[PDB]
């Protein structure tokens, strides 16, 4: 409802909690370029240099 | 720092094949006591040996 002369306060109220879930820190991860391509091999690394 | 990855070298090399066990008489040709002539000539068939 809309009228000057009107108002409306709240004669009575209620303590909500609510729940946002914000993160923060992910996974840490290290891949080596030479193990991705093979290990025990001399051919993966000189290739790969 | 994270500045390399190890691996132990190999001592030595090991190289192992399947069992040739359960020959065919390949040798019934060279043990053999008499052949043909020569334009009398045999062909052994060696399958699945």
């Amino acid at each position: 409802a809309y009228s000057n002369n009107s108002i409306a306060i709240p004669t009575n109220f209620t303590i909500s909690v609510t729940t946002e879930i914000l993160p923060v820190s992910m996974t840490k991860t290290s891949v080596d370029c030479t193990m991705y391509i093979c290990g025990d091999s001399t051919e993966c690394s000189n290739l790969l240099l | 720092y994270q500045t390399s990855n190890f691996r132990v070298q190999p001592t030595e090399s090991i190289v192992r094949f399947p069992n040739i066990t359960n020959l065919c008489p390949f040798g019934e040709v060279f043990n053999a006591t008499r052949f043909a002539s020569v334009y009398a000539w045999n062909r052994k068939r060696i399958s699945n040996c």
